[PDB]
RNA sequence: GCACCUCGAUGUCGGCUCGUCGCAUCCUGGGGCUGAAGAAGGUCCCAAGGGUUGGGCUGUUCGCCCAUUAAAGCGGCACGCGAGCUGGGUUCAGAACGUCGUGAGACAGUUCGGUCUCUAUCCGCCACGGGCGCAGGAGGCUUGAGGGGGGCUCUUCCUAGUACGAGAGGACCGGAAGGGACGCACCUCUGGUUUCCCAGCUGUCCCUCCAGGGGCAUAAGCUGGGUAGCCAUGUGCGGAAGGGAUAACCGCUGAAAGCAUCUAAGCGGGAAGCCCGCCCCAAGAUGAGGCCUCCCACGGCGUCAAGCCGGUAAGGACCCGGGAAGACGACCCGGUGGAUGGGCCGGGGGUGUAAGCGCCGCGAGGCGUUGAGCCGACCGGUCCCAAUCGUCCGAGGUCU
RNA sequence: AGUGAGGGCGCGAGCGAUAACGUCCGCGUCCGAGCGCGGGAACAACCGAGACCGCCAGCUAAGGCCCCCAAGUCUGGGCU
């Protein structure tokens, strides 16, 4: 290695140009069939601990 | 669509049955069909079977044989048409599936290490002699 | 240019005239036609062949409509055997006689991001004699201030395999029309389950 | 498999005992020699008053390998050593006897004399 | 016409010059077979000069030995 | 490459990853329900499955087999004498996993629970 | 030679790795002449498509030699390639010989030793996605402009011991077979690996004393084996045939120039080369192509915005179970009208006779129960467990 | 005060090889300082020409006038 190094300060444009893809996607939620409070899908509801219309997690 | 059975199905037409069971350590004698120049003939290769790699129709085995100072191993496809017969010369009590170690052993040592398998010998000369009995006339 | 779709089921040797022969088996028929290309309506000749029945409980309106015109229940997939126009409404394994030579196309196995050694069979460095961390490296890729660049198609590391590759002039060994199978002397690309095209060879 | 620098027992009475291969002839750049192929080899030791001397550059034909050779019939065969047999340019065997079995491959290759003298083809 | 002259990089010391300068010489006198190398001084030319000089001297004493093994013989 | 290979690595070596599957088993069995990371859970479900299914065999050999991992004679008793006969009618699938909504703060690890069924 | 760029640095030889171009061609292809009988060989002409070995010596380039070979071509690319490696050589400090010098020291004289720098911003290059476009919207299937890949070659045999030749020798053309090297794919064979699939073993600590086991000795303690997968040493297959236009060259017809001339009109033959053909990429081919099939009236009006809105269509996306797909994305299958994964069962396969008990031996042990027990992937089966339930986007088609 | 590294081109000499974008003198020229403008594709010094500032006016220079690209696919006569 002879220690490579940026030849020119990246332009303010070309900087953000890179960060084009960095913006994040919102979470994916569903209404819980029980409370209708929001939950991520395929997971056990934090509010009531109901899944597959059955009780599991105590909360 | 059991592709497995499909393959094994293809094989079935090439499957033999006429062959005796045997394990490593047993000493056997394959009569092989060979071709000297143009003609066909049978050549007997007799030695200790040192390995068997089972795999359905595609199963095969290796026989080891000293021959005029030179040790020779030979690998036979179990279901080949070029095998007229397989005679069991003497059954032996091995201890592992691959007898490779006897590649480096004095005959006195091979002898002591691979002793005769009394059970499978006794049961063999008990049965088959029981089969000689049943088919009376 | 006769042809047929199928699935590489597996390999296994067989025996013939006291010779062993490596054989890859291929489940071929049946293949119903779905649409026939014609210069008048398509600019060229070919046939859209279907293969493997689809669950109508998965088919959609555009596909079902296509299938209806051809007058044939749903099928898994379609591929075109170019310049081949069959008289039957179904192409069977029967089209190949034991003896014929065939070309088999199949999507190769997928090595993923592969090193230059596995891909292009580069020599790599030495495993010893002072080699500072280049034991599998591609080494030099160019010159100096002329050309002052790397040419296109420089052999380099990337994705290897998982691509269309046709193996040429393979011997049809056998046909099991009752099982719709097909035996082939040699080795066919892709994994035991892959899609394949068997086709009449283009060698003389 | 027998590349250059490979040693081999001589399988005959040429007086040679062990020769080292220096070139496999089958080809303009072939990697390895096998049963039936011919190699130019050098004599690395020999017995007194033998025919060939020690250090003679000679030709020989490989009659036995430790690397098992396949056969069209699906079978294969492997010996316990790498052995060969000294021959002249006309490819006649230089000795008169040959000890230890040889591979049936030799016959096909048209080495008819060597095959006969050998006490067993395999 | 019957000389074969080769040039190549000299051996031993010289810095970068010795590394990038086919200064050494070798002349092969095809008829007889005698060969002289020379990597004395830094100029290739001067080395050819020396080599061409010794080459002459070596052919001469070859013909001198020849005319002796003829005269005495 | 990796083609057609079962079983996870979980950034542990052999010596380790094994003790994991054990102490994870020993905990699951003594508590009936535990919470672990998603992939750690999906491995574990198969493990206790063969163990339990083994205890359904009830014999001393099988018992000595499960003992190899669980080590605790006391726990093993509970597995045979109380856990297993509850599962006599069921064939395979003694374990339930379920993903949890809350990942854990310190590293955004997606969580899940693993439990024995009724 | 000059001293024009670079002394606020353009790292110098050889090797290795990777090559790419030139043709003044080493080989193979075609051809003229020959002091060419034939087999050869010489020289010249065309031809750069591919090919162009392995070792001994030396740091060596060069070169010599060994064994082959169709041949072991020569050059350009900062005498290609040190932000790709090497560091033997050269070119620091140590030290020594010869040598020069009173000397300190010095040497295109030699000898032994001697720090080669983890992070790529831009171009370039290999791969892979996100956006948008494709002047209705979708699902499939395609066309091939353009581009890439490949392109080698020997030996034996037949023809035929024929033409040729005093003889020894020994063909053209046409047909056959077996090779080497290289490329692609593959795992049936052969053969490796197979981090816990089975077994054996030492020491030690532990459980529970015996027995049976467990941790550790590597990040497998060691050893003997080992499926699936990934693989070469293993297996198949490729270079072609063929068509067309040609090079040197060979001819026909034929003036200018009554004859003759392959050429100036015109025509035929003619290469491993060119264009096709074979394989692969390919409609960002913005020149955005084509076929099949599916979807529907805008719902309020937007004044000028040739659309501003918003539930739907055909369909797509999310999420989840996964995958010989894969770094991530992507791609592929599946999601209860389901066998996608896990478990379980079966088969296959590996290991090679479990534990327990009985028997024999003082005992180490042996023998029987027993091909037992254990049994990861491969091939299947089975709703026991897990893909619950759900959410979002998406036409309503501008003009002559 | 500055300058006392000059350079190119033409011409006349020496050196050099009747080589060098070589060197060294003499006469001249321009660049230097006119890398401002037009031509010569691009181009310090070759051709035209010395830019005080403005203009959507005009004539010419060199070099051009088929399209990129301003102006004749101009006329008359030859050669290739
Ligand atoms: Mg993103
Ligand atoms: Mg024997
Ligand atoms: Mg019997
Ligand atoms: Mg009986
Ligand atoms: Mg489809
Ligand atoms: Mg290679
Ligand atoms: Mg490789
Ligand atoms: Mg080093
Ligand atoms: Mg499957
Ligand atoms: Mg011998
Ligand atoms: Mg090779
Ligand atoms: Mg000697
Ligand atoms: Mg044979
Ligand atoms: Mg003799
Ligand atoms: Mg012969
Ligand atoms: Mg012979
Ligand atoms: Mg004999
Ligand atoms: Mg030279
Ligand atoms: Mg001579
Ligand atoms: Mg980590
Ligand atoms: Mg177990
Ligand atoms: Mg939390
Ligand atoms: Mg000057
Ligand atoms: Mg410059
Ligand atoms: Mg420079
Ligand atoms: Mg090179
Ligand atoms: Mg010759
Ligand atoms: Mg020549
Ligand atoms: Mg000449
Ligand atoms: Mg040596
Ligand atoms: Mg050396
Ligand atoms: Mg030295
Ligand atoms: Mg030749
Ligand atoms: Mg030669
Ligand atoms: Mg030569
Ligand atoms: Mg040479
Ligand atoms: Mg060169
Ligand atoms: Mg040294
Ligand atoms: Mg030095
Ligand atoms: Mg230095
Ligand atoms: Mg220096
Ligand atoms: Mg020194
Ligand atoms: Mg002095
Ligand atoms: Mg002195
Ligand atoms: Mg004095
Ligand atoms: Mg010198
Ligand atoms: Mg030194
Ligand atoms: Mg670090
Ligand atoms: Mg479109
Ligand atoms: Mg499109
Ligand atoms: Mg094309
Ligand atoms: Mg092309
Ligand atoms: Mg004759
Ligand atoms: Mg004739
Ligand atoms: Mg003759
Ligand atoms: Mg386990
Ligand atoms: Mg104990
Ligand atoms: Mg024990
Ligand atoms: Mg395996
Ligand atoms: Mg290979
Ligand atoms: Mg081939
Ligand atoms: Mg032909
Ligand atoms: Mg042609
Ligand atoms: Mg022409
Ligand atoms: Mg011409
Ligand atoms: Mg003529
Ligand atoms: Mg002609
Ligand atoms: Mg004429
Ligand atoms: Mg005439
Ligand atoms: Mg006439
Ligand atoms: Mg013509
Ligand atoms: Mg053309
Ligand atoms: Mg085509
Ligand atoms: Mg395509
Ligand atoms: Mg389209
Ligand atoms: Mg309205
Ligand atoms: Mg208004
Ligand atoms: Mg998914
Ligand atoms: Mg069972
Ligand atoms: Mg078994
Ligand atoms: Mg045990
Ligand atoms: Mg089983
Ligand atoms: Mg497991
Ligand atoms: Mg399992
Ligand atoms: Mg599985
Ligand atoms: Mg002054
Ligand atoms: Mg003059
Ligand atoms: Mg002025
Ligand atoms: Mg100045
Ligand atoms: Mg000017
Ligand atoms: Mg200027
Ligand atoms: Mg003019
Ligand atoms: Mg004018
Ligand atoms: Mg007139
Ligand atoms: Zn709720």
């Amino acid at each position: 290695a002879k220690h490579p190094v940026p030849k020119k300060k990246t332009s303010k444009a070309r900087r953000d140009a890179r960060r084009s893809h960095h913006a994040l996607t919102p979470p994916i939620l569903v209404p819980c069939p029980e409370c209708k409070a929001m939950k991520p899908p395929h997971t056990v509801c934090p509010e009531c601990g109901y899944y597959a219309g059955r009780k599991v997690l105590e909360v | 669509m059991n592709r497995g059975a499909l393959i094994k199905l293809v094989e079935s037409r090439y499957v033999r049955t006429d062959l005796p069971e045997f394990r490593p350590g047993d000493t056997v004698r394959v009569s092989y069909k060979v071709k000297e120049g143009n003609r066909t003939r049978i050549q007997d290769f007799e030695g200790i079977v040192i390995r068997i790699r089972r795999n359905g129709f595609n199963t095969t085995f290796t026989v080891r044989k000293v021959s005029y100072g030179v040790g020779v191993e030979r690998i036979f496809p179990l279901h080949s048409p070029l095998i007229q017969k397989i005679d069991i010369v003497q059954r032996g009590r091995a201890r592992r599936a691959k007898l490779y170690f006897i590649r480096n052993l004095s005959d006195r040592e091979i002898r002591r290490k691979l002793r005769a398998d009394r059970k499978r010998i006794d049961k063999d000369r008990a049965a088959e002699r029981a089969a000689k009995e049943e088919v009376q006339k | 240019m006769k042809g047929i779709l199928g699935v590489k089921v597996g390999m296994t040797r067989i025996f013939r005239d006291d010779r062993a022969v490596p054989v890859t088996v291929i489940l071929a028929g049946p293949c119903p036609v779905v649409q026939r290309r014609t210069p008048e309506k398509d600019g060229y000749t070919a046939v859209q062949l279907g293969f493997l029945p689809q669950n109508p409980k998965r088919v959609n309106r555009p596909l079902k409509g296509h299938f209806a015109k051809a007058g044939v229940e749903p099928v898994r997939i379609l591929r075109e055997i170019r310049d081949f126009n069959p008289e039957g409404d179904t192409v069977t394994v029967e089209i190949f006689k034991p003896g014929e030579r065939v070309d088999v196309t199949g999507t190769s196995k997928g090595r993923g991001f592969a090193g230059v050694m596995k891909r292009w069979n580069f020599a790599g460095g030495p495993d010893s004699h002072g080699a500072h961390k280049i034991h599998r490296h591609p080494g030099s890729i160019g010159n100096r201030k002329t050309p002052g660049r790397v040419y296109k198609g420089k052999k380099m590391a990337g994705h290897y395999g998982a691509e269309r590759v046709t193996v040429m002039n393979l011997e049809v060994v056998d046909v099991i029309p009752e099982e719709n199978l097909l035996l082939v002397k040699g080795a066919v690309p892709g994994p035991n389950g892959g899609l394949v095209i068997v086709r009449e060879t283009k060698k003389a | 498999m027998i590349q250059p620098q490979t040693y081999l027992e001589v399988a005959d009475n040429t007086g040679a005992r062990k020769i080292m291969c220096i070139r496999v002839l089958k080809g303009s750049n072939a990697k390895y020699a096998t049963v039936g192929d011919v190699i130019v080899a050098s004599v690395k030791e020999a017995i007194p008053r033998g025919a060939v001397k020690e250090g003679d550059v000679v030709k020989a034909v490989v009659v036995r390998t430790k690397k098992e050779v396949k056969r069209p019939d699906g079978s294969a065969i492997r010996f316990d050593d790498n052995a060969a047999v000294i021959i002249n340019n006309q490819l006649e065997p230089r000795g008169t006897r040959v000890f230890g079995p040889v591979a049936r491959e030799l016959r096909e290759k048209g080495f008819m004399k060597i095959v006969s003298l050998a006490p067993e083809v395999l | 016409a019957d000389l074969r002259i080769d040039t190549f990089r000299s051996s031993g010391a010289g810095g970068q010059h010795v590394n990038t300068t086919d200064s050494a010489i070798r002349i092969t006198h095809l008829p007889t077979g005698i060969v002289v190398e020379c990597q004395d001084e830094r100029s290739q030319h001067k080395n050819k000069a020396k080599a061409l000089s010794v080459l002459g001297a070596r052919i001469h004493a070859a013909e001198m030995a020849k005319r002796q093994q003829a005269e005495a013989s | 490459m990796r083609h057609l290979k079962s079983g996870r690595k979980l950034n542990r070596h052999s010596s380790h990853r094994l003790a994991l599957y054990r102490n994870q088993a020993k905990s699951l069995l003594t508590h009936g329900r535990i919470t672990t990371t998603v992939p750690k859970a999906k491995e574990l479900r198969g493990f206790v499955d063969h163990l339990i299914h083994l205890a359904k065999r009830g014999d001393l050999h099988a018992r000595r087999l499960v003992l190899r991992d669980l080590q605790d004679v006391k726990l093993v008793r509970k597995l045979f004498d109380e856990i297993a006969p509850r599962y006599r009618d069921r064939q395979g699938g003694y374990t339930r996993v379920l993903k949890l909504a809350e990942r854990r703060r310190g590293d955004g690890a997606p969580l899940a629970l693993v439990e024995l069924v009724e």
